[PDB]
RNA sequence: AGCUGCUCCCUAGCAUGCUACUACCG
RNA sequence: GCGGUAGUAGCAUGCUAGGGAGCAG
């Protein structure tokens, strides 16, 4: 506080008292002054000590504020991923297998484990060594999950690309061995 | 960090709003902010005042606030000025010697480039300080050739000739053999890929790279690099040499080479040659006239 | 001089794994067995085999200067 | 109670960048390692108490470093220290003791 | 904190007061050496304190800022540093086996795959010229990484088998010269 | 990239409390 | 001379909060 009330009452008390002490007039003079200059620094005790504590408030006020308003941005930012994320993976599953394998239901409840089984439309087999390859996924096609299956694609753990004619007895030694193929469902 | 350039003292600050972003230290950098316009330091964090949706960014107003720095209107009870003293607070305050002499980065600095003097100041000022010249003549030319316009041609009137249409806002520069353009063919995903060519007024003229198909759409611009900071001079400070070192001479004497014997002595015992050659007096010849000196 | 030799291949196996061998996967598996097997050995005449058949792998690439690195 | 001490020593030895590799940045890792290994010292074995006296002296170094590193960078010196302490029985002795001061 | 302006006050009553104490004199000029050194120990005592709290608020604001830079340099230069230490601590190990083949790779024979242990299992290692043939080749027995191997096979750089009687000093400009020996351990 | 418990260091805030100095009054 | 209230400076205990780190299951 520089403009404030007690400003120019302590200020004038003040230059009233020192010039009547270069004038030196009394004994109570001097009381009276200090005095005055007393209760004039008690009104520019309150008013200008007390008075910033309003000034604090009114900051921690205007940051808890700032502080919601980001918060409150934040949510509907989530929300929007969240909706938009469940949207887009709806696209996918409304097919006509589903619809019938619901409508074949006693109540229209059934157990998610099968819903991969009797709907997916790829599949996806992991492979740790030869035999394993020469047991499942053998040729170009193949049965499981009574369906059958025919590849296309095979990866190795490198993500490159390998050929049905490299996966041999002799060659198995020369490849990245956790082997990936990917079937389609035969109609 | 490291050491800055004009005053080889370690420190920690930028000029955020000058071009090239070197490092000044503490006097140093007060020197070259207060003496012309740059007021944006950029140390470990930048200088700027991180209260909710403020603005300023000049450096002798913003004030410390504990662990930041802060608005005049911002700043807490107590404060210390960041900017006093002949001196921006940062990185080792002390071992900072200064300069008085400033005109000359100063001027380097607030300069376009356009006139006589500039290339003055940029050769007749310190080595160092005229690398940084170069490299702020490159930034300088990037900034300025890619503000031209981009060249959307959209017909197909023969091979060599065709039409130009540009955008609004951007005038287009002079079509000269001097600045090459460069294309992009259009697809659904990206653009690239059609190389650097030379356009003129024709109907438009087009000196292109390598015979291709003339699509429409595509558009040619005049592209900028990514060019890159400075490590050695100019050349090095010389000397002639003692002997003839790392170096021995030949045995016979050849026909084409005979002109040019007595220049075979006079730069094997010194690094440079400072060549005074008219176009076409032997230029070249020399180039594999003194490689067969010793072909090892 | 076991720890050293148990030190220098952890910084032998960093060096490896800076270098994007872990973009293989069979060179990676057997990087990784050897070097497990140096920090479990007891006596210090296999670590110094193992520690061979390891420092191979960086010599048989060529992102290192080795007459650079080297300048003794 | 006390640990084994080839625990301690390996993280000592073996950290995730950073956060060791350069001691004067952090120190406070020490400090910690030594607080779990001060009952050492009052073990039978020799190369027991060993492991707490270089945690120390490996502390004290670490100040002595940062320190001049400071004055001969800038000019500066930590004006009063209080942390004599950390090279010193005392801070770790204190926190075995039945009087809590947490 | 003494070069404060206040100081030059504190000290001038406290010299008034000494006087005083000295002179043994009334009870008023008493009570205003009481009433004119408790306003500037109290003038002082504020001002000297604050900026002495702000010197070590500076120094530990500066000594953050530095602990920063430094983290933020010492990972961007670990694929050197590493290096670095690698060979430091490898030419401090001082071993033989280790030795022969750092050696052999800064002249240029290198090997093509994994160093194997057992005594079966492959070795291909590349030749760049004849010295490092003569000095490291003898008959049919090659001498590497402090072990004997057995010769089965010599080619060029164009992938045709070469027989191993002809390589020599004066047929060694008519073969491709980035050898290729096919050894095995013995 | 997890759930807990314990400990060390630094900063800020508030309350409480202690102690000291100035002012008013009784 | 003492008590009270209003002020200014230093110290002490704990309580919340923010950040970094260590151990154990
Ligand atoms: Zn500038
Ligand atoms: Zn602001």
């Amino acid at each position: 506080f520089s403009s404030l009330p007690s400003y120019a009452a302590f200020a004038t008390a003040q230059e009233a008292y020192e010039q009547a002490v270069a004038n030196g007039d009394s004994e109570v003079v001097l009381k009276k002054l200090k005095k005055s200059l007393n209760v004039a620094k008690s009104e520019f005790d309150r008013d200008a000590a007390m008075q910033r504590k309003l000034e604090k408030m009114a900051d921690q006020a205007m940051t808890q504020m700032y502080k919601q308003a980001r918060s409150e941005d934040k949510r509907a930012k989530v929300t929007s991923a969240m909706q938009t994320m469940l949207f887009t993976m709806l696209r996918k599953l409304d097919n006509d297998a589903l619809n019938n394998i619901i409508n074949n239901a006693r109540d229209g409840c059934v157990p998610l484990n099968i819903i991969p089984l009797t709907t997916a439309a790829k599949l996806m087999v992991v492979i740790p060594d030869y035999n394993t390859y020469k047991n499942t996924c053998d040729g170009t096609t193949f049965t499981y999950a009574s369906a059958l299956w025919e590849i296309q694609q095979v990866v190795d753990a490198d993500s490159k690309i390998v050929q049905l004619s490299e996966i041999s007895m002799d060659n198995s030694p020369n490849l990245a061995w956790p082997l990936i193929v990917t079937a389609l469902r035969a109609n | 960090v490291g050491a800055c350039v004009l005053c080889n003292s370690q420190t920690s600050l930028r000029c955020g709003a000058c071009i090239r972003r070197p490092f000044l230290c503490c006097k140093c950098c007060y020197d070259h902010v207060i003496s012309t316009s740059h007021k944006l330091v950029l140390s470990v964090n930048p200088y700027v005042c991180n209260a909710p949706g403020c603005d300023v960014t000049d450096v002798t107003q913003l004030y410390l606030g504990g662990m930041s720095y802060y608005c005049k209107s911002h700043k807490p009870p107590i404060s210390f000025p960041l900017c006093a003293n002949g001196q921006v607070f940062g990185l080792y305050k002390n071992t900072c010697v200064g300069s008085d002499n400033v005109t000359d980065f100063n001027a380097i600095a607030t300069c376009d480039w356009t006139n006589a003097g500039d290339y003055i100041l940029a050769n007749t000022c310190t080595e160092r300080l005229k690398l940084f010249a170069a490299e702020t003549l490159k930034a300088t030319e990037e900034t300025f050739k890619l503000s031209y316009g981009i060249a959307t041609v959209r017909e197909v009137l023969s091979d060599r000739e065709l039409h130009l249409s540009w955008e609004v806002g951007k005038p287009r520069p002079p079509l000269n053999r001097n600045y090459v353009f460069t294309g992009y063919r259009v697809t659904k995903n990206s653009k690239v890929q059609i190389g650097e060519y030379t356009f003129e007024k024709g109907a438009v003229v087009y000196r292109g790279t390598t015979t291709y198909k003339l699509n429409v759409g595509d558009y040619f611009v005049l592209t900028s690099h990514t060019v890159m900071p400075l490590s050695a001079p100019t050349l090095v400070p010389q000397e002639h040499y003692v002997r003839i070192t790392g170096l021995y001479p030949t045995l016979n004497i050849s026909d084409e080479f005979s002109s040019n014997v007595a220049n075979y002595q006079k730069v094997g015992m010194q690094k440079y040659s400072t060549l005074q050659g008219p176009p076409g007096t032997g230029k070249s010849h020399f180039a594999i006239g003194l490689a067969l000196y010793y072909p090892s | 001089k076991m720890s050293d030799v148990k030190c220098t291949s952890v910084v032998l196996l960093s060096v490896l794994q800076q270098l994007r061998v872990e973009s293989s996967s069979k060179l990676w598996a057997q990087c990784v067995q050897l070097h497990n097997d140096i920090l479990l050995a007891k006596d210090t005449t296999e670590a110094f085999e193992k520690m061979v058949s390891l420092l191979s792998v960086l010599l048989s690439m060529q992102g290192a200067v080795d007459i650079n690195k080297l300048c003794e | 109670p006390y640990p084994d001490p080839s625990r301690i020593l390996g993280a000592g030895c073996f950290v995730d960048d950073i956060v060791k590799t350069d001691g004067t940045l952090m120190i406070e890792r020490f400090v910690s390692l030594a607080i779990d290994a001060y009952p050492l010292t009052k073990h039978p074995n020799q190369e027991y108490a060993d492991v707490f006296h270089l945690y120390l002296q490996y502390i004290r170094k670490l100040h002595d470093e940062l320190t001049g590193h400071m004055l001969d960078m800038y000019s500066v010196m930590l004006t009063n220290d209080n942390t004599s302490r950390y090279w010193e029985p005392e801070f770790y002795e204190a926190m075995y003791t039945p009087h809590t001061v947490l």
